[PDB]
């Protein structure tokens, strides 16, 4: 699925 | 743990919970830090914000004046016997020469009632025209500025039956050698104006004492700058408050100290003004010599030069011993006060 | 290592990306530490913590500090092409330190914008109740409140296999359409992080603002408007400027979770755009020690004597 | 003829300076040259009282060598406990200007005043509930700097009106007055045996007063500014005063002149309170630089400092028994040191 | 003025007849007590914490 690599 | 520890504990709890209430009690209150010439209308100008704010005074708390009013018109009389010996004035009439020693015979203190041979002596006194010419020569010799005010009412004060008007009560003085002070409670903050204006000892050893005061209240009069005294070497009284107003604020300890400067007496300057010049005795002045605001504003300035730190901020207020703003206006330069020291802690300003 | 499929594994992964965005991580890093802890030595050593201004002020400098120090972290994980080597114990921190302290600084700029009013809108009725306790009390209320927030944050956040590049990120996964309990992430920083925060700090400094105008004209006397009142526009629009791009990019973000976006040629671009939305929102950490600090004529001395004893 | 008078003044002070100048063998110094040092003095503050809310401006202890009192600005007079740091006492003042405080020797009354010029007695044991003020002694015409307790119904007072009396606190009136001095008294200290007593002026000169026949004794002129702090010391034939000038200076009443000065080229500020050890070997003194200095009475050498204050340090007082030192500042904050 | 001038020579000359003792006999009397009361001084010679009132 979405995957969200941000730090924040 | 003892037995006797309880109870000393027990009693130390009451007392930090005692002392938990007043800390948060004293947070209400501000010092202002007053600081009267001696000739301004100082006591006239504190009873005047007492009336406005509320209060009053009854029956029962004048008759204590009563005894002060007496007293007063002695005094009063006393000073002008003074200057004729002084001024080299003679009297007009033989008669009043036994009854001006009989005027210092009386004892201030001793005086509890006014009793018919010191009526006469005072009122035979005041129809002496040589009185009446010191009297008019008021400048030169510290005296009474309501000594007319009561001289022209003896009749009822001469009387047994007397009660002080609430006039009489705010030209009436208390003799203080002391530190009093005077509450305001304006409800969102109670002042304490402290007078510190009778100390007469060395200022250096008791002026710490007020090194976190918010604001500091000078009162000077107007009407002292032809006011020349002959006690000391024939010095201008102007440049005696000059003198003590540059003083005070060069002190350290009131650095974060702000300044409200009452001038008093501007309808006095405005009926004085029309026979006596400004520019013989201040050859700085360049007026049109006849005007009472020119003065003032000059006047005015003289004060306002002598601060040179540029960031302690002078209030200034005009007084006609009358007003009725003075409370208010105490309320707006002290709330201004608390607003900038606010301002220089979250440094915004 | 759970092994899970990118829906679409090429959003984001520009060569500029990854070169152009951890020498920004690393500058603000530098920049922040030399202001922020140059801050917190004045406060103790010359205020000396003796004012409510102080506590809160204190504490600001110190949310920001903490923000950036896990920093470099994140700027060695873009620098890679998106790979953690630190392990989990280490994302599941290095996310909540930012998470947790970028919520701190601004609930406290909040509290600021707040404890302001008072102080100058009721210059005699706040002296009565602003004491320091109330400072202590409001001030870990406000990190406590910081951590509930960031407690999602530490929760989903873990490592994950990428089947598809085998590559290794830690990240949150949006394994549902709906995933209601992830998406709560997603409007927790929009709501209580922008539209709240906002609507308090644009309300007391404009009522700020016209008890000054009031205050100013009835004295009149040697009046600085220029000063104050360009000090207010500043920190307001720099509040508002700095975090808008993300949370607009973090509604995006929200709406592709939904299903709403599906188009992976606009999610490219969120994966792009969020770096650098990150980037300026730590604009306000290296920033504020100005604002808030410098800008006044306290600490300008204050600086100096410190440049006297080198 | 005012000439004539002043002229023989003038006689009379060059016989007194010829005099002292004859019996001048040797100084202090040279006698205790070869005499063993004291060496380092290791305080640490043993104790930490808090709880008045402004300046604190005096201390006095008890004579039991537990008990305190200290006065504050805020309008506290607090008794406390040494050894367990618990208040017995906290008595509000009527005027919160309070300059000096002083404590019973018998225990039962404390004493304190100010810039109301009016000293107040207050009734510790045998007043149920709150402590009530016994008596108003008033009739000075300034500020009371300083009041010590001769006896229960015995009090000396020192003011700014430049004169010192002794009052009779069952009848309220003042017994005798001590009046020679040209400025502000501004410190007091009682002999051992409490039939003399030194007082320190503003116009740089000490005087010793009978306590019986109300007379000058003898007057003592070596400061150059003013005098904040005097103490006898315990054999009672010396007694130490400090100055503004930041210099301690020791006197002999049976030499009649100055022994030794105790000054520092780095002290430029002024000196605030002094007091002396049990032995007397120790001389006391709290400056305006906020910490106090120990000094070898009988060597003129620094053998300590007691820093811990951030603000200056006002007051200063040694136990009876001579265990501790108690020591207040305007921070707010008193300190018991061993 | 002349009051005050008759009341000052009279304490001046009321002052002059007290007789001084030289300092070394002086100075030698402060030594002799120092020496004597030197054991009993607490703050001198620090006492064992156990026989100290303060801190235990
Ligand atoms: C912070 C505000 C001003 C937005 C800044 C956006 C900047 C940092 C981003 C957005 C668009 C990005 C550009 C997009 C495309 C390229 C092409 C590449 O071959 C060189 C880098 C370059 C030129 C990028 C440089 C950085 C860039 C300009
Ligand atoms: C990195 C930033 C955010 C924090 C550190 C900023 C410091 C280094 C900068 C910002 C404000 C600058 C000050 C601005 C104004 C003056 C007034 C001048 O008469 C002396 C230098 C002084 C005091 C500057 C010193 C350096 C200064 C304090
Ligand atoms: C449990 C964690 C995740 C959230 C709560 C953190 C709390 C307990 C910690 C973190 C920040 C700390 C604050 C940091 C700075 C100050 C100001 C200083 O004068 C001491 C009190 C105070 C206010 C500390 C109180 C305790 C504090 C608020
Ligand atoms: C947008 C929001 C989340 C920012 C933070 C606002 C809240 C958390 C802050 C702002 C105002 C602060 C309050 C200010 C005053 C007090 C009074 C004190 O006696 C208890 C704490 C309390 C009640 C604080 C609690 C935390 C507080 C309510
Ligand atoms: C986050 C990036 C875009 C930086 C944005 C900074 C902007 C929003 C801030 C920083 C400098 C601030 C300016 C500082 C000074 C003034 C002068 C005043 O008379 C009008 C407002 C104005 C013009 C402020 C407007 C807002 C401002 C321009
Ligand atoms: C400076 C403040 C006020 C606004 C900053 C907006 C910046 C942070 C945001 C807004 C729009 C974003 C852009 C949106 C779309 C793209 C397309 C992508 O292929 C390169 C990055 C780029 C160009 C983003 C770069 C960052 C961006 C420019
Ligand atoms: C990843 O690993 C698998 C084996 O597990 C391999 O078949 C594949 O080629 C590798 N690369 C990609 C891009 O899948």
């Amino acid at each position: 699925g979405r995957v969200y690599i941000h730090p924040f | 743990l003892s037995e006797e520890a309880k109870e000393a504990r027990r009693i130390n709890d009451e007392i930090e919970r005692q002392l938990r209430r007043d800390k948060r009690d004293a947070r209400r209150e501000l010092k202002l830090l007053l600081l009267g010439t001696g000739e301004s209308g100082k006591s006239t100008f504190i009873k005047q914000m007492r009336i406005i704010h509320g209060s009053g005074y009854s029956d029962e708390d004048k008759r204590g004046f009563t005894k002060l009013v007496y007293q007063n018109i002695f005094t009063a009389m006393q000073a002008m016997i003074r200057a004729m010996d002084t001024l080299k004035i003679p009297y007009k009439y033989e008669h009043n020469k036994a009854h001006a020693q009989l005027v210092r015979e009386v004892d201030v203190e001793k005086v509890s009632a006014f009793e018919n041979p010191y009526v006469d002596a005072i009122k035979s006194l005041w129809n002496d025209p040589g009185i009446q010419e010191c009297y008019d020569r008021r400048r030169e010799y510290q005296l009474s500025d309501s000594t007319k005010y009561y001289l022209n009412d003896l009749d009822r004060v001469a009387d047994p039956a007397y009660l002080p008007t609430q006039q009489d009560v705010l030209r009436v003085q208390v003799p203080t050698t002391g530190i009093i002070e005077y509450p305001f409670d304006l409800q969102s903050v109670i002042f304490r104006m402290v007078d510190v204006g009778g100390l007469r000892s060395e200022r250096r050893k008791w002026i710490h004492c007020f090194e976190n005061v918010t604001s500091i209240m000078f009162l000077v009069a107007l009407s002292e700058y032809d006011q020349v005294l002959v006690e000391s070497d024939n010095e201008n009284r102007m440049e005696e408050s000059k003198a003590l107003f540059r003083t005070i604020i060069t002190y350290p300890w009131f650095q974060n100290s702000s300044v409200i400067l009452f001038l008093n007496k501007k309808d006095l300057l405005e009926e004085k003004i029309m026979y006596s010049h400004l520019v013989d005795y201040f050859p700085e002045y360049d007026g049109p010599q006849r005007d009472a605001q020119a003065a003032r504003e000059f006047i005015l300035k003289m004060f306002v030069d002598l601060n040179p730190d540029s960031d302690k901020i002078i209030y200034s207020h005009f007084t006609c011993a009358t007003d009725t703003e003075n409370i208010r206006f105490v309320f707006a330069a002290v709330k201004d006060t608390i607003l900038q020291l606010n301002l220089k802690e979250y440094n915004l300003v | 290592i759970k092994r899970i499929q990118d829906d679409c594994p090429k959003a984001g992964r520009h060569n500029y990306i990854f070169v152009m965005i951890p020498t920004l991580y690393s500058i603000i890093f530098v920049v922040g530490i030399f202001g922020n802890s140059l801050v917190v030595i004045v406060i103790y050593f010359y205020m000396k913590l003796k004012t409510v201004a102080s506590v809160f002020l204190l504490n600001l400098a110190l949310a920001d500090l903490c923000a950036l120090l896990t920093l470099p972290l994140w700027a060695v994980y873009t620098a890679m092409e998106y790979r953690w080597p630190f392990g989990n114990y280490l994302c599941k921190i290095a996310s909540a330190s930012v998470s947790f302290n970028l919520y701190a600084s601004v609930f406290l700029l909040t509290c600021l914008s707040i404890d302001r009013y008072l102080a100058i809108v009721h210059p005699m009725k706040s002296r009565l109740r602003r004491t320091m306790l109330v400072a202590k009390v409001t001030c870990i209320i406000i990190w406590l409140l910081a951590g509930l927030a960031s407690l999602p944050a530490i929760i989903h956040r873990n490592v994950f296999f990428i089947e598809n590049t085998n590559i290794t990120v830690c990240a949150f996964h949006y394994e549902s359409q709906n995933s209601t309990l992830p998406i709560g992430l997603g409007l927790t920083k929009n709501i209580l992080g922008f539209l709240f925060p906002f609507l308090i700090i644009l309300t007391s400094y404009t009522l700020i603002w016209k008890a000054l105008k009031k205050a100013y004209e009835i004295q009149k006397n040697k009046p600085r408007n220029d000063d104050i009142f360009k000090i207010i526009m500043a920190i307001v629009l720099f509040f508002f400027f700095s975090w808008i791009p993300h949370q607009i990019f973090t509604f995006l973000d929200v709406l592709i979770q939904l299903g709403i976006i599906r188009d992976c040629r606009i999610a490219d671009i969120v994966d792009t755009a969020m770096p650098i939305t990150i980037c300026i929102a730590y604009f306000n950490a290296c920033l504020n020690p100005l604002f808030y600090g410098f800008l006044g004529k306290k600490f300008k001395r204050y600086f100096l004597q410190l440049l006297k004893y080198i | 003829e005012l000439d004539q008078l002043r002229q023989e003044a003038e006689q009379l002070k060059n016989q007194i300076r010829d005099a002292r100048k004859a019996c001048a063998d040797a100084t202090l110094s040279q006698i205790t040259n070869n005499i063993d040092p004291v060496g380092r003095i290791q305080m640490r503050t043993r104790r930490t009282l808090r709880g008045h809310l402004a300046k604190i401006y005096a201390m006095h202890w008890g004579t039991d060598s537990r008990l305190l009192v200290s006065a504050s600005q805020d309008g506290k007079l607090i008794i406390w406990d040494s050894y367990t740091t618990n208040k017995v006492h906290a008595i509000p003042l009527r005027s919160s200007w309070v300059m000096t405080c002083a404590y019973a020797p018998s225990g039962n009354y404390v004493a304190c005043g100010g810039l109301d010029n009016i000293c107040s007695i207050y009734n510790l044991k045998t007043r149920e509930g709150n402590v009530r003020v016994s008596r108003e002694l008033a009739g000075h015409t300034g500020y009371l700097s300083c009041c010590r307790f001769l006896d229960d119904n015995q009090i000396v007072t020192s003011s700014g009106d430049t004169t010192c009396a002794l009052w009779d606190i069952e009848t309220g009136q003042q017994t005798t007055t001590f009046t020679g001095h040209t400025g502000d008294v501004m410190s007091l200290s009682l002999a051992p045996d409490t039939r003399l007593f030194v007082s320190g002026a503003c116009d740089a000169s000490a005087k010793l007063w009978d306590v019986r026949e109300g007379m000058c004794r003898q007057t003592f002129t070596g400061h150059e500014s003013d005098i904040n702090a005097i103490c006898f010391f315990p054999n009672g034939n010396a007694f130490a005063t400090g100055s503004d000038d930041a210099t301690c200076r020791l006197f002999d009443l049976r030499a009649d002149q100055e022994l030794m000065t105790y000054s520092h080229d780095n002290i430029i500020c002024g000196i605030t309170s002094v007091s002396f050890s049990k032995s007397g070997r120790l001389l006391l003194a709290g400056y305006d630089d906020f910490n106090c200095n120990v000094w070898d009475a009988l060597k003129a050498d620094r053998a300590g400092v007691l820093a811990g204050h951030d603000n200056r340090v006002s007051c200063l007082g040694v136990t009876d028994d001579g265990m501790a030192v108690a020591t207040g500042s305007w921070d707010s904050f008193l300190k018991i040191w061993n | 003025s002349i009051a005050q001038a008759r009341k000052l020579v009279e304490q001046l000359k009321m002052e002059a007849n007290i007789d001084r003792i030289k300092v070394s006999k002086a100075a030698a009397d402060l030594m002799a007590y120092c020496e004597a009361h030197a054991k009993e001084d607490p703050l001198l010679t620090p006492v064992p914490a156990s026989e100290n009132p303060f801190r235990e």
